[PDB]
């Protein structure tokens, strides 16, 4: 189904270069990408997710343009935007079911 | 300096077998200030003058006048603190007369100086204003 | 020391310009050979000599005569190698044998112990010198390299520091066996500013040191002048005067970029802009390729132009920054101002669109030109080209904006220069690595690039290269350009094979010696055919080694991203000085509008003054997100980085969503319609 | 210090706890929501607190509601980061026999506040009929100084900057004075769990 | 379907295979303790014949399996039921064993302190008793092994032992033979026993010939030659006790003189001994000797410090404190209430016990043999550590000497235990100790009376430091209540000797340090352990090298060493610790042992001037050669020059080098000779381009134009890498021999720097000195001259071969390296 990658903090493995790249080869009907020492077969509807413990991380900018960044940083204003929604759902529960 | 509870109980217990030696003849304060002071908090002390200090304390409260009463605190000569070493009588007064010295805390009871409070008080402070900074959130948020 | 007792000086000259001649008693003045013009095609192999370069010469051989090792210590492009490298190829091959050892970083006490026992024979006993008494030079270049290790101590250096005194290298299998090591001379040549800035002064010590010093203004005139001169009297008999006017300016030029420090200086971000006699070599390469026929007549404005886009072209390709650019145009603008002096008209020589390229004369059919095209000509030639290489090798489709059409104008040039290996740096997704490609099939040139697995060892890399190298040393041959990446290279060790090739002709020990007197065997029969001498088996080999180096052009594409080239470059000297750099900028926003409008092409849109329209606002995001980017730095430490890859790969995103969307809604309202 | 560390999970607890003791029916719910939820985020955290750091939390609190403007105080950005570091600035020797060096020299970085600009020249004219005669006095915070610089009374925080630079022995009881003053419901913040 | 029964198979198949390894291994251990032991056999009759009833079987059902090799055809659950039996049949026959090596340390509480491998091994050869004697160096503090009478049968090894010998090889014979009877913990126990019977016989042959050699024609120092180290040291300090006792009786008389007369006397016999370790002696009577030394220059310093303070009575505490030994037969004996009355002598009540007093606590002497261990310097601050340690004995609670590492807090606990006669076990816990090793350690420790220093204690795991918390807790809490059998945590009813003690020697500022949880804190009496004074030590080295006036030249040289790290120009290639003090007082040993009537002043002026000097840059030559002017204000000092050989390197350096024979020359090359003659491993440095090789290089063209062939193998050592030098094993384990090395033992003998007539053999290693390179070669740069290997091969360096390391700068160098050359 799905592969979550945790700690990865910077200097993507380059055992994952191969995969990192969207680009798989088509190899007549069953397609087949070579990841590692030995291509294995890969099929559709997988998904990679990379996430990052890392406050204020740093990344080659190569790896930054082939894989998408997205920052879920709670910080300033982004709490006081969750709490009201939290608070509006407890104090006025009537008109938000 | 770790100074625990057992480090008194430890000096209490050599103070007993040393008081049940000697009973009716007269008490050994010169050779049980050194156990006292050099032994129980050698342990602790490396810095050799927090030693001279330790004993100086110990030298001043351990003497014959002991037995009379005596200001525990150390120079007051003409200043009014006067907390004395009980007299004989039941064990419930001596708890009494430690509740009976002015609750108001001065260093004067160290013999330190009432003005090495007015430092303590600058350096709690300096203290409260180092560790603000350091917590101190997002440098305003710029303007 | 003219506070020199009784023997006085001549005044107007320096202590050094002055030998005492014992016929005559009076301190003459070194005297220095007027060049001749041979038709050397590798210009590394062109040597004019200056009064610096015979006064050198004599003291090399003073510290020949004598078994003395010298050392010669001045900045990473200063001449010290050429004149070694003149001095050992003048010698007489029964007195003398001369090998270059090119220390890497990575020369370790073992490697070079396995080549000083490959040069040195077996004497009687346990003694290893020349028989016959010959003298063996074992030329070290690059001394300051070798890796200093944590405590500050280079394993090769102390090795040398075994050799010099007690003469007595232990054999490295079988370590009881002393080896007693006679008749080798050292020639060392330390750069201070690279490595190790000094060697342990326990050696410096047992060498004789003697500085080459920084380009002065009569060096180069005497140098670059003579070249010139020489290769003018060809051209024309008019456009001499030219000569001296053009060399003044590259020299004006040239000295008012080194006075200021503050813009181009060699600092840890700028660790490329070493500019030192290798740019005003390539410099006046640039201009000896004035062929007679479209060059002679009225010379006033046609070489002065060729000169502006030789001079930029190795100068503006080095720079980062768009203010050192800026800079760089001033001074090329007072350069033509005084020395060529005539300000030809309100317009200037120097100009935008000033591109010179000796591959479009070719195609027209037209012999041997590197006469300036204009931008169309340029853009009808390369887009014939791409479609010539789309058809024959594996497609690879790109736009040719006006920038990436300059690119394969200025790779084309650094492989058609022989012996000149490029060096393109740019960040990864730039197409560096597809414009070269292209650049290779332009030029009559065939790519070899490795192709490297997940588990790749040193001795696999050993024989893709051995490969390639059975390909060059065959005679009728089609110059192999060698194609290298940042993701080619998997481990720091691959490029020390690379950093050879790359420095001189062929990699030392690629071959048993067996196959290297077959591959000399093989071009006996083209030698012949050329008129150079044969069965000498010294400048045969030295002819072979020549056409290597001419037939092997090296083409590595780096990224400076994390200073992962500022550290090879630090640790093998080739990469940097040896090479060509062309540097890869982020796309223009005149470009970034036509990539667009190329991929929108074949989707539909109502009125066409859309898709126009879309491929404005598809540039703009992208220019937009880098003045935020810029802003995000500033106000936060929070890096991001875009990417011309990263602009490619969303044309493809909206291209590939819009169809979805559309194909969704033309699915609804069919239903609709079908229904009403 | 370690073991002071609290989950956002735990935190988001005892802010709905706070919200769900509200006993206010919409009359000012919003403003008497806001004081319930600042005492039950300060005692949870308190308990944790060892003797020394209680006072510096409910600092924090103050001086982070200043800062975003919560509660109305007259202080201005370079007078807060002045209050919080003290820069000593040594070049004039001239002093009175009272002060100490330490204190003059934290003048001369105060007189870089626009507001304390003229503070020096004031403090040389009447220096021992005026400041001598409150620098002496015990209690000075709830005392008055008499050059009229009564105005620094009538403004808690910038009075609070005073005392640092000239008596700092008496601030911790003059900041506990300044919190109860200032901050809503302070005097039930500063005495918490006696 | 065919998947999931294939991981079924696979299932099977990991049990089976995991429960032969699990038997295997457990079965190959227990077989090996079974094998060649016909005592251990006899011993356990019962789960000895059930465990061959388990090996027959396991031989046999390996060869039914050896048909059916794979996995696969072999795993059956009737074969994992099987070996599921075995491994429940091994636990009784390992739990068999476990619960019987426990019955004999029980009987014999020393075996708890070896190894559980080493106790098998002596247990198994119970009938040899040479094997069994070897191990008791582990058991004990001296006595390695015994002698023995050879015996009536050559095959037998002989049962009769006619002495004892130290770890030293000192000899202490027993008055008669004593036997080795059957059971080894039976004979062993005897065997610890008599051991303390000579030791205490000998004492009362002591003190009865001590009071005699006052008056009697044999002086103290020839008396001193008759006895052990241990005896002959006790029957000093029991006459020292007697002579103060005998001057507080005067001075409670009246005669002032008393103190002065005590202090003239004991400080006569220190200046006497100390021209006894002058005049060329044994290298055990030495420390005999030396040992006395230490403890009378203590006694001196007591007895000085008593006339200074002026103290004129007995049961002050400046008496009381000081470790006295008395000789009395106490007819009112207290001791029986003190501690518990153990050996029969102690019981007896009409024969002399030596008994041992310090500020109320008073413990007989626990006879057990120490054999010529060196005594430490008794300084002011160990003087403390005593009362501390022996207050925390007589409080029931251990004692936690603590400090800086290098002060030695393991070493002093170990001397006052070695004074007091007990046995001090060492243990150094390597956060590896688990519940049931130290459980072990304790149980032992409890039951035979000695006292557990734990090196490094700071570094156990705080799990099982709680543990030890609740074990300690439970002995200490049963010496209170003086339970003579006590319940311990598991294994409950065990013996408590009195006399047991406990410290925790705690390295405060250690990283990874596991602090006490306070529960433990409390049940240890802590102690502030400081470096010891670089003047006490000195004092001691200088009395060791025959030196009368030692304790004024030793305040003079402490001053010297201390100021020169301030005042000169700090360089690394100085060594002003006591290392280096150590090695120039050796050489004024040897120029005092040449020329005795000399005063003592301007010999060792002489000494510290030149051998500091050719140390010493030319910028400090002049500020260094002022400052020895201060410390010795009026002595002249005269150059010793070597007259022979400054004229023969004159001649080699002109004649066969060629180079100029320059004043400054010679001087560098005499300089290096005397080094070389005394310091195996020299350091010629210097800047890069000076005579460094010339000077070496003349030196040996002198030990060839005077002595023999002097020949040398000069390796660059940083040139080779550090595997390649030494040697290592390559990808077949075959050692390739490295280049220092096989020159270490080409040079032994067969090559060209063989042994025929070779006076001066040496390597020179002219690298920079790195700590990596110079890691491997430590062995041989300290004292030993002996090289260790990665192949455990040795090379014993001889005597008549040196290291001269030719270095610029020691910049990378440690500042150990530096001192051991
Ligand atoms: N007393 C002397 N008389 C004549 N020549 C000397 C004398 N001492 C040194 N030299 C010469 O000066 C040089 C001294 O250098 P040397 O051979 O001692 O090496 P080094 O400097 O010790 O080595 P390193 O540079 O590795 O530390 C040699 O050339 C030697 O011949
Ligand atoms: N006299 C000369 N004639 C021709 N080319 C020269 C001369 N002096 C220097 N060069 C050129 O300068 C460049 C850089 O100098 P090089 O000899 O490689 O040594 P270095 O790395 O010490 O500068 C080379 O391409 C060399 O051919
Ligand atoms: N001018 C261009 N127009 C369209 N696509 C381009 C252009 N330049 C580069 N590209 C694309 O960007 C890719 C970059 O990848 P690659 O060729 O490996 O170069 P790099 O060396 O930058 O990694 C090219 O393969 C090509 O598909
Ligand atoms: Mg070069
Ligand atoms: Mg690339
Ligand atoms: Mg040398």
């Amino acid at each position: 189904r799905a592969v979550l990658i945790e700690g990865i903090q910077q200097e993507i493995d380059a055992t994952l270069d191969p995969l990192l790249q969207r680009a798989v080869k088509k190899n007549g009907n069953q397609l087949q990408l070579e990841i590692g020492g030995d291509p294995i077969d890969y099929d559709p509807n997988f998904k990679l997710f990379l996430m990052t413990k890392l406050i204020n991380p740093h990344f080659r900018p190569e790896i930054a343009a082939q894989c998408t960044i997205i920052n879920f940083i709670v910080t300033e204003s982004g709490l006081e935007e969750q709490f009201i929604a939290m608070v509006v759902n407890i104090e006025k529960n009537e008109l938000e079911m | 300096y770790p100074f625990n509870m057992g480090d008194l109980r430890d000096s209490y217990l050599v103070m007993n077998r040393y008081m049940e030696q000697n009973q009716g003849g007269k008490v050994p304060f010169n050779d049980l200030i050194y156990i006292f002071g050099e032994i129980m908090y050698g342990g602790h002390i490396v810095d050799d003058w927090d030693r001279r200090l330790c004993n100086s304390y110990l030298f001043n409260t351990m003497h014959e006048q002991l037995f009379d009463e005596l200001e525990l605190f150390p120079y007051i000569e003409g200043k009014g603190l006067s907390f004395k070493v009980p007299g004989q009588n039941p064990y419930e007064k001596y708890i009494e007369h430690i509740e009976t010295s002015l609750k108001q805390e001065t260093p004067l009871a160290y013999g330190l100086h009432p003005n090495a409070e007015i430092g303590f008080r600058t350096d709690q402070c300096k203290t409260l204003f180092n560790t603000l900074l350091e917590l101190m959130p997002k440098e305003q948020s710029r303007d | 020391w003219k506070g020199a007792a009784k023997v006085k000086f001549p005044e107007q000259g320096l202590c050094y310009d002055y030998y005492y001649d014992i016929n005559e008693n009076k301190w003459n003045t070194w005297k220095v050979e007027d060049y001749l013009p041979n038709d050397q095609p590798l210009f590394s192999k062109i040597y004019v000599a200056t009064i610096h370069t015979t006064r050198l010469r004599y003291m090399i051989d003073i510290h020949l005569q004598r078994r003395k090792p010298i050392l010669f210590i001045g900045s990473a492009g200063t001449g010290k190698t050429a004149v070694v490298r003149d001095y050992l190829n003048s010698t007489r091959p029964e007195q003398v044998s001369h090998k270059t050892i090119n220390f890497s970083s990575f020369t370790d006490s073992l490697a070079l112990q396995k080549n000083i026992e490959s040069m040195v024979e077996k004497k009687n006993g346990r003694n290893y010198g020349s028989a016959t008494n010959k003298v063996l030079i074992c030329f070290i270049d690059d001394f300051n390299m070798p890796y200093v290790d944590k405590y500050g101590t280079q394993s090769p250096i102390q090795l040398l520091r075994l050799i010099l005194d007690y003469g007595s290298i232990f054999n490295r299998e079988q370590l009881e066996e002393r080896k007693f090591l006679q008749d080798l001379l050292f020639f060392g040549c330390l750069n201070q500013k690279s490595g190790s800035f000094t060697v342990d002064l326990r050696l410096q010590r047992n060498f004789s040191v003697f500085s080459m010093y920084t380009p002065s203004s009569d060096v180069i005139k005497t140098i670059f002048g003579s070249i010139l001169n020489a290769h003018l009297s060809t051209i024309d008999d008019k456009a001499q005067k030219m000569a001296f006017k053009l060399v003044e300016a590259t020299y004006f030029t040239f000295d008012k970029i080194l006075k200021n420090t503050t813009a181009f200086a060699p600092s840890a971000k700028r660790f490329h802009y070493q500019f030192n006699f290798r740019e005003l070599a390539r410099v006046c390469e640039g201009i000896c390729r004035t062929t007679p026929g479209q060059y002679s007549g009225g010379d006033q404005g046609k070489l002065v132009r060729l000169w502006a886009h030789e001079m930029k072209r190795t100068f503006e390709d080095r720079f980062i920054a768009n203010e050192h650019v800026e800079f760089f145009r001033r001074y090329l603008t007072e350069a033509i101002s005084k020395c060529i002096g005539e300000f030809p008209e309100t317009e200037n020589p120097i100009a935008e669109p000033l591109i010179f390229t000796g591959f479009v004369a070719a195609h027209q059919g037209l012999d041997q030109q590197y006469t300036q095209c204009t931008i169309p000509v340029l853009k009808r030639v390369l887009d014939d080209k791409l479609e010539e290489y789309n058809e024959v090798k594996a497609q690879m489709n790109l736009v040719l904006f006006q920038q990436a059409m300059e690119h394969v104008s200025r790779i084309c040039r650094i492989l058609d220069m022989p012996g000149n290996n490029a060096l393109l740096v740019g960040v990864g997704g730039s197409g560096k690595q597809s414009l070269c490609r292209l650049s290779t099939f332009i030029n009559g040139f065939e790519i070899d690039q490795l192709v490297v697995t997940a588990s790749f060892t040193i001795n696999d890399l050993r024989n893709n290269l051995q490969e390639i190298y059975k390909k060059i040393a065959k005679p009728n041959s089609i110059a192999r350009v060698f194609m290298i990446t940042d993701s080619q290279i998997k481990e720091e060790q691959f490029l020390i094979p690379i950093n050879d090739m790359l420095n001189s002709g062929w990699i030392f020990d690629l071959f048993p010696k067996e196959d290297m007197d077959s591959l000399v065997s093989g071009v006996r029969n083209e030698a012949k055919g050329e008129g150079v001498d044969v069965n000498n088996l010294t400048a045969l080999t030295s002819y072979f080694l020549d056409k290597i180096r001419k037939n092997l052009k090296v083409v590595l594409c780096f990224s400076p991203v994390g200073d992962t080239m500022r550290i090879r470059s630090r640790k093998f000297p080739g990469i940097i000085n040896n090479t060509s750099i062309d540097w890869f900028h982020p796309w223009p926003h005149e470009a970034l509008i036509d990539v667009a409008f190329r991929f929108l092409e074949e989707i539909e849109f109502p009125t066409e003054e859309i898709r126009q329209s879309i491929s404005l606002n598809m540039a703009k995001v992208h220019s937009s997100i880098d003045t935020a980017n810029e802003k995000f730095l500033k106000l936060e430490r929070r890096y991001n980085y875009t990417t011309p890859k990263s602009f490619l790969e969303l044309i493809d995103f909206y291209k590939k969503l819009l169809t979805e969307k559309r194909e969704t809604i033309q699915r609804q309202i069919q239903r609709y319609e079908m229904g009403l | 210090d370690h073991m002071y560390q609290y989950s956002l999970e735990s935190f988001i607890t005892f802010f709905f706890k706070a919200i769900n003791r509200t006993t206010v029916r919409d009359e000012n719910r919003i403003p008497t929501l806001i004081l319930n939820i600042r005492q039950t985020i300060y005692q949870w955290i308190s308990r944790g607190l060892f003797e020394k750091h209680k006072l510096i939390f409910l600092t924090l609190i103050v001086f982070r509601l200043m800062q975003k403007k919560i509660i109305d105080v007259a202080y201005e950005v370079a007078e807060m980061d002045f209050l919080i570091k003290c820069p000593a600035r040594p070049g004039v020797e001239n002093t009175l026999d009272w002060l100490p060096n330490i204190s003059w020299d934290q003048i001369q970085g105060l007189i870089n506040l626009e507001e304390f600009r003229n503070f020096a020249h004031q403090l040389e004219k009447e220096a021992p009929n005026r400041f001598k005669d409150w620098y002496n006095e015990l209690q000075p915070e709830d005392q008055k100084l008499p050059l009229d610089w009564k105005r620094l009374d009538s403004m808690p925080f910038k009075k609070l900057l005073v005392l640092r630079c000239l008596r700092p022995d008496r601030m911790t009881i003059s900041l506990n004075n300044f919190i109860r003053a200032v901050l809503p419901q302070g005097d039930a913040f500063v005495e918490m769990d006696q | 379907d065919r998947v999931e029964d294939w991981r079924e198979k696979l299932g099977r198949v990991d049990v089976v295979v995991n429960e032969w390894l699990k038997v295997q291994k457990n079965w190959k251990i227990l077989y090996n303790i079974f094998l060649l032991s016909e005592d251990i056999r006899m011993q356990l009759p019962e789960d000895t014949k059930v465990f061959e009833g388990v090996d027959k079987e396991f031989k046999d059902m390996m060869s039914e399996v050896s048909a059916n090799p794979s996995v696969v055809e072999a795993c059956t659950i009737e074969r994992r039921d099987v070996l599921v039996g075995w491994s429940q049949a091994i636990k009784k026959c390992e739990k068999a064993l476990n619960d019987y090596l426990e019955q004999k340390k029980k009987s014999f509480p020393r075996f708890y302190f070896l190894s559980n491998q080493s106790l098998l091994t002596i247990l198994s050869n119970g009938q040899n008793a040479p094997k069994v004697c070897e191990y008791l160096g582990d058991c004990f503090d001296g006595l390695k092994t015994l002698t023995f009478e050879p015996p009536a049968n050559p095959a037998e090894t002989s049962k009769v032992g006619i002495g004892m010998i130290s770890k030293d090889d000192e000899k202490v014979p027993f008055s008669s033979k004593f036997i080795c009877e059957g059971a080894v913990e039976h004979w062993l126990l005897n065997l610890e026993f008599r051991m303390r019977e000579t030791l205490q016989e000998i004492l009362e042959g002591a003190k009865n010939t001590a009071d005699l050699w006052d008056s009697g024609d044999k002086p103290r120092e020839e008396w001193v030659e008759g006895y052990n180290a241990q005896i002959a040291l006790l029957t000093t300090t029991i006459v020292w006790t007697e002579d103060v006792g005998r001057a507080f009786e005067d001075l409670a008389g009246g005669s002032e003189t008393a103190m002065k007369e005590c202090q003239k006397l004991i400080e006569v016999r220190l200046e006497n001994l100390i021209k006894k370790v002058r005049g060329d002696l044994h290298i055990l009577e030495r420390w005999k000797i030396i040992n006395i030394i230490t403890i009378d220059v203590h006694s001196r310093d007591v007895v000085e410090k008593f006339v200074i303070q002026k103290v004129s009575e007995a049961e002050s505490f400046a008496w009381l404190s000081q470790l006295k030994f008395y000789w009395e037969n106490k007819p009112d004996s207290d001791m029986h209430l003190r501690q518990t009355l153990r050996f029969p002598w102690e019981k007896d009540k009409n024969k002399n016990k030596c008994i041992i007093r310090i500020v109320d606590w008073f413990r007989f002497y626990s006879y057990e043999y120490i054999g010529n261990a060196i005594r430490l310097v008794i300084t002011p601050l160990t003087d403390r550590c005593y009362i501390t340690l022996t207050q925390a004995l007589n409080l029931t609670m251990g004692g936690a000497p603590a400090g800086p590492a290098g002060t030695g807090k393991t070493e002093t606990t170990k001397d006052l235990g070695r004074a007091i006669g007990i046995p001090v076990m060492v243990f150094n816990c390597s956060d590896q100790m688990n519940k049931d090793s130290m459980a072990q350690i304790f149980m032992g420790l409890s039951q035979s009376g000695a006292w557990g220093c734990f090196d490094e204690f700071n570094r156990i795991s705080i799990e099982v430091l709680s543990v030890v918390s609740t074990q300690v807790k439970c002995v200490l809490d049963a010496l209170k209540e003086k339970k003579t059998k006590f319940s311990f945590v598991e294994e409950g009813e065990i013996q408590l000797q009195d006399t047991v003690g406990f410290f925790i020697t705690m390295n405060p500022g250690y990283a990874g340090r596991t602090e006490l949880p306070e529960n433990l804190k409390a049940l240890f009496r802590s102690c502030a352990m400081v470096v010891p004074d670089l003047a006490l030590i000195c004092e001691n080295m200088l009395m060791s090298e025959g030196f009368t006036m030692a304790r004024v030249l030793s305040r003079k040289f402490v001053s010297l060493y201390m100021l020169s790290r301030e005042l000169l120009s700090k360089q690394k290639h100085y060594d002003w610790g006591l290392r280096a003090v150590k090695s120039v007082l050796r050489q004024a040993g040897k120029l005092k042992r040449g020329d005795p009537d000399m005063p003592e002043d301007p010999l060792l002026m002489r000494a510290l001037r030149d051998f500091n000097m050719p140390k010493i840059v030319t910028d400090d030559k002049v500020i260094f050669r002022r400052l020895i002017g201060d410390l010795f204000p009026k002595l002249d000092p005269p150059t010793k020059q070597n007259p022979e050989l400054k004229k023969i390197v004159q001649d080699t350096t002109k004649k066969d080098m060629g180079l100029v024979a320059e004043e400054l020359f010679v001087t560098k090359v005499v300089q290096l000779a005397e080094i070389l003659e005394v310091r195996h491993c020299c350091f010629v440095i210097g800047p890069p381009g000076s005579g460094k090789t010339c000077v070496w290089k003349t030196l040996i063209k002198s030990y060839i134009n005077s002595g023999e062939d002097a020949e040398y193998d000069t390796l660059n050592p940083k040139a080779v890498t550090s595997d390649e030098l030494f040697g290592a094993y390559t990808k077949t384990k075959e050692w390739k021999n490295g280049v220092i090395a096989v020159i270490m033992k080409n040079q032994v003998k067969n090559e060209e720097k063989y042994k025929a007539t070779h006076m001066h053999k040496w390597s020179v290693l002219d690298g920079d000195i790195d700590p990596e390179w110079i890691e491997s070669l430590n062995t041989v740069m300290d004292d030993n001259k002996v090289l260790t290997l990665v192949s455990n091969d040795r090379i014993f360096l001889t005597p008549q071969m040196r290291l001269i390391f030719e270095i610029s700068n020691l910049r990378n160098a440690t500042p150990a390296t530096v001192s051991r050359a």
